[PDB]
């Protein structure tokens, strides 16, 4: 028999993740990490774009 | 995740190669058809009567 198929796709089922930023400052010397505060506030901020490897 | 689907496909129709050779009914004679009878014949005839001289 002759089989008449068509292409199909999935859907996802993406639960949200997140990352962590482990670059807190102790000492205010350098640029290496970012130094630290008391409150936190949204000041518009986020990281880079950049394609998941999957 | 990715979740379940279907692979949309279907079977397209093609007919069977089948063919029939070939055969005989088997019978090789047929009923009797007839009985014997007693038949009537009478040929053209005319009718005497005989004497014989004492």
């Amino acid at each position: 028999h002759t089989i008449n198929q068509t292409p199909h796709s999935h859907s996802i089922s993406d639960p949200g993740h997140a990352h962590g930023v482990p670059f807190g400052a102790a000492v205010d010397n350098g640029n290496n990490a970012f130094d630290t505060g008391g409150s936190p506030y949204n000041n518009g901020i986020g990281t880079t774009q950049n394609q998941t490897g999957i | 995740s990715v979740n379940t689907a279907n692979a949309n496909l279907s079977i397209n129709t093609s007919s069977t190669g089948i063919s029939i050779q070939s055969a005989s009914t088997g019978l090789t004679v047929t009923s009797n058809a007839g009985n014997g009878q007693a038949f009537q014949h009478d040929q053209p005839y005319l009718v005497f009567r005989v004497f014989v001289k004492v």
